[PDB]
């Protein structure tokens, strides 16, 4: 989901974060890579193109 | 080393009266700080009747037993050696003192009839090197360092044993001695009591120390026989359990 | 500099593998690198341990057994030979592969002020 969401930049709302999975850390940081035309973002070892639109939202 | 004159009687009973007096104050109160130190040496000053060092201050732990039956201070021991400019800080070098000599002193007694001791102090505080120096001192007595940790298991007493040692079959049984010949295994263990204990309160390495030193051996799991050490001895190092 | 990228499946084995690539990239490679730690990328102490004994060694013996251990016999030979030491058995590029990481591997450790951590960790 958290693919999808970062493909077509779709909002995307988790309702339990207590649990944390630090997947998200690159992405809370913003460390987004900008080769060539193309905004990248390293998730594990699988690089993901970034979407403006996309926003997430975490709730406890 | 006198065949000419052995000793009599008379330097006899002195020497090994001062020497016991000395004994009692390094053994009873060798684990204690310097002023609980000072305390029983001035308690046994009350109590005993063998003859004492006059010093006004000077506990008589700070003095020896000389092999001609009189109390030598310590002081007179520890030279005075300048070490070269490109050794300063060095980790290998050592530069003796009160508390070095009188350690390098126990160690030398406490080894040489092979009993394990554990150096028990604060980090730092010259206990490891204190204790390879005294070490190397001896020409006989190798080293083996084995860093103890928290998830420390008897698994890595075997792997150094079969890595530095190896099993023999004597007329008395198969025995565990060093792969060089005529050569005494110092196994240090830097931090013995960091292992944990299990939820039973009981540390698995230590056991098997303890079983190994007052035993005389061990149990290879392989076979399930007795093995019979020979030329080893552990020494020990740790902070403070507190 | 690097970092190891932990998330929540990233268990023991995932940290060891990590671990062993590095200490290949810096003796192996005679590569100096900058190891960066966060505690938050720790999820148990068997992390700590680990790293203890790296610490207090220069290396850790579990990390390198059997076939591994064998590859790096075979990366620390050819490290030796480029540089221009020639050793054949295993003892001796064994330490020579500790004081190069010793000499090259740089392990850094971030925390936030918690007394309370403090004097757990
Ligand atoms: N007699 C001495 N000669 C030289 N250095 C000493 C002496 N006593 C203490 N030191 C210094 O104190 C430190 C002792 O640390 P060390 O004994 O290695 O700690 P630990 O015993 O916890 O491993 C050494 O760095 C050493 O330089």
């Amino acid at each position: 989901n958290l693919e999808s969401a970062l493909r077509f930049g779709n909002p995307l709302l988790v309702q339990d974060v207590e649990s944390y999975d630090p997947v998200l850390n690159p992405v809370l940081n913003r460390e987004v890579r900008r080769t060539g035309g193309r905004v990248l973002i390293t998730l594990g070892d699988q690089d993901i193109d970034l979407s403006p639109s996309f926003v997430i939202f975490l709730s406890t | 080393n006198h065949p000419d004159f052995p000793m009599q009687i008379e330097q006899l009973e002195r020497y090994i009266q001062r020497y016991l007096v000395y004994a009692i104050l390094w053994s009873l109160s060798g684990d204690s700080r310097l002023k609980m130190r000072a305390e029983l040496g001035e308690y046994i000053r009350r109590i005993t009747t063998v003859p004492l060092p006059t010093a006004p201050n000077i506990p008589i732990i700070d003095y020896e037993v000389s092999i001609s039956g009189e109390w030598s201070p310590w002081q007179a021991k520890v030279p005075q050696i300048e070490v070269e400019t490109h050794k300063v800080a060095a980790p290998d070098v050592v530069v003796p003192t009160l508390d070095t000599v009188r350690h390098e002193a126990l160690l030398y007694t406490w080894l040489a009839e092979h009993k394990p001791l554990v150096l028990c102090g604060p980090p730092g505080s010259g206990k490891t090197m204190t204790l390879f120096s005294a070490l190397r001192a001896l020409p006989d007595m190798e080293v083996v360092g084995l860093n103890f940790s928290s998830a420390t298991t008897p698994e890595l007493l075997l792997k150094t044993f079969d890595h530095y040692c190896e099993y023999r079959r004597t007329p008395n049984g198969v025995v565990l001695a060093p792969v060089q010949l005529g050569k005494w295994l110092v196994l240090f263990c830097d931090e013995i009591n960091l292992p944990d204990m299990d939820k039973y309160g009981t540390q698995r390495v230590i056991s098997f120390i303890r079983q190994m030193v007052e035993h005389g051996g061990f149990y290879r799991t392989s076979d399930q026989t007795w093995v019979k050490l020979e030329r080893i001895q552990f020494v020990g190092a740790c902070n403070p359990p507190t | 500099v690097y970092q190891i990228k932990v998330h929540r499946k990233y268990t023991g084995e995932d940290f060891d593998e990590d671990l062993r690539t590095v200490l290949r990239r810096s003796g192996c490679k005679n590569e100096k690198i900058a190891f960066i730690m966060d505690e938050s990328n720790v999820l148990d102490s068997g992390f700590l341990e680990r790293m203890n004994t790296l610490l207090a060694n220069g290396e850790v013996p579990g990390l390198f057994e059997g076939d591994e251990y064998a590859t790096l016999m075979t990366q620390c030979k050819e490290g030796a030979q480029k540089e221009g030491l020639m050793l054949d058995s295993h003892e001796e590029l064994y330490k020579w592969f500790t004081s190069q990481v010793i000499r090259n591997l740089h392990v850094v450790f971030t925390m936030n002020p918690s007394s309370e951590g403090l004097k757990d960790r």
